[PDB]
């Protein structure tokens, strides 16, 4: 089972989102898909719920008159829309099956969130910059490295290394919001440092509010 | 609405330590008729979203380790997890089905305790890309280190350094529970021409004296 | 008593 989300996005105040929420590995028609908010320090705020197959809708009493859900069959896709998005709608939307308690089967899947932001500042490419590794970042046999992720917005960036086979030694920061009012932040790894010469150790970077796809070769 | 409430807001034990995390509901979510509390316990860690661990009060979903078990009836529920291991490390949330709109409670952040760890300390001059765009970023990097209290200080032939640098802290490691933090010092590319040495200076309590490392430009 | 439209996923059973 499972559930997959649209991108990250920016809406001016008083404007409208549109996330979507595939679902696939089930039968579509047959449960409620849900959406819950969680917004910054704030607990999981449920919004409402679609029935997939019927279309029928519930919806928390916070967000009557602003929310509208939908579903779409054929493509599996259920969405949620928010509309006049104020301060205060700045948060990670979950679309999920929530406590499917069926007398065959009992499953819980969420989608990977969204994160909307409220902003009239204008979305902005992070440039991707390396830390390479040298003498100063080395100890006990290992060499550290990393990729700085500079001058983003709205949040957030995603980094993986090697495309997901390098896990082991990985630190990806929480941004840092600058006084410009642009993000940044760092990931780095550590590695050993006797196959520096014949390892390749690459970064790659999304941000999919700007489209941003990179990949970039750490070297020393 | 049926609010959900969470105790301790936070708890810090050591590796293999009982954790008990307690959740009380504004009103009994108990159905007589069934015998069944409308009540489930969800775990998430950072990144992730959160993940189903028990519901109808007691019943562990599959695949959950069975040293997280859930106990109570009516208002007054509890998590218990017998033994924690380090990816344990997480927010946990109770959460009823019983009324709309569906309600979780406030979170409580386990946490764990653990021996000091000093932090390696790296540096990082500005890559020559960036210096090509008129800005010089210098990152020092705090590996590890137990416990999360961290002072790092930023010196630029010798000076000490205020109001050009940014801190952040991960969370805490799910396989060894330490914290890393890097700091990033920033000038314009003449600033940075302007000087050799930079230097970061890490304040810890696994040092006896703070660590220094630099570079000259 | 308990709403079961709070959640049409859960079957009371």
């Amino acid at each position: 089972v499972q559930l997959v989300q649209s991108g990250a996005e920016v809406k001016k105040p008083g404007a409208s989102v549109k996330v979507s929420c595939k679902a696939s590995g089930y039968t579509f028609t047959s449960y409620a898909i849900h959406w819950v908010r969680q917004a910054p320090g704030q607990r999981l705020e449920w919004m409402g719920w679609i029935k997939a197959g019927n279309g029928n809708t519930r919806y928390s009493q916070k967000f009557q008159d602003r929310v509208t859900i939908t579903r779409d069959t054929s493509t599996t896709t259920a969405y949620m829309e928010l509309s006049s998005l104020r301060s205060e709608d700045t948060a990670v939307y979950y679309c999920a099956l929530l406590t499917v308690l069926t007398p065959d089967d009992a499953f819980d899947i969420w989608g990977q969130g969204t994160m909307v932001t409220v902003s009239s500042a204008s979305t902005k490419g992070p440039s991707v910059f390396p830390l390479a590794p040298s003498s100063k970042s080395t100890s006990g046999g290992t060499a550290a490295l990393g990729c700085l992720v500079k001058d983003y917005f709205p949040e957030p960036v995603t980094v993986s290394w090697n495309s997901g086979a390098l896990t082991s030694g990985v630190h990806t920061f929480p941004a840092v919001l600058q006084s410009s009012g642009l993000y940044s932040l760092s990931s780095v790894v550590t590695v050993p440092s006797s196959s520096l010469g014949t390892q390749t150790y690459i970064c790659n970077v999304n941000h999919k509010p700007s489209n941003t796809k990179v990949d970039k070769k750490v070297e020393p | 609405d049926i609010v959900m409430t969470q105790s301790p807001d936070s708890l810090a034990v050591s590796l293999g330590e009982r954790a008990t995390i307690n959740c009380k509901s504004s009103q009994s979510v108990l159905y007589s008729s069934n015998n069944k509390n409308y009540l489930a316990w969800y775990q998430q860690k950072p990144g992730q979203p959160p993940n189903l661990l028990i519901y109808w009060a007691s019943t562990r979903q599959s695949g959950v380790p069975d040293r997280f078990s859930g106990s109570g009836s009516g208002t007054d529920f509890t998590l218990t997890i017998s033994s924690l291991q380090a990816e344990d490390v997480a927010v946990y949330y109770c959460h009823q089905y019983y009324s709309s709109p569906l309600t979780f409670g406030g979170g409580t952040k386990v946490e764990i305790k653990r021996t000091v760890a000093a932090p390696s300390v790296f540096i990082f001059p500005p890559s020559d890309e960036q210096l090509k765009s008129g800005t010089a970023s210098v990152v020092c990097l705090l590996n590890n280190f137990y416990p999360r209290e961290a002072k790092v200080q930023w010196k630029v032939d010798n000076a000490l350094q205020s109001g050009n640098s940014q801190e952040s802290v991960t969370e805490q490691d799910s396989k060894d529970s330490t914290y890393s933090l890097s700091s990033t010092l920033t000038l314009s590319k003449a600033d940075y021409e302007k000087h050799k040495v930079y230097a970061c200076e890490v304040t810890h309590q696994g040092l006896s004296s703070p660590v220094t490392k630099s570079f000259n430009r | 008593n308990p709403d079961p439209n709070a959640n049409p996923n859960v079957d009371p059973n």
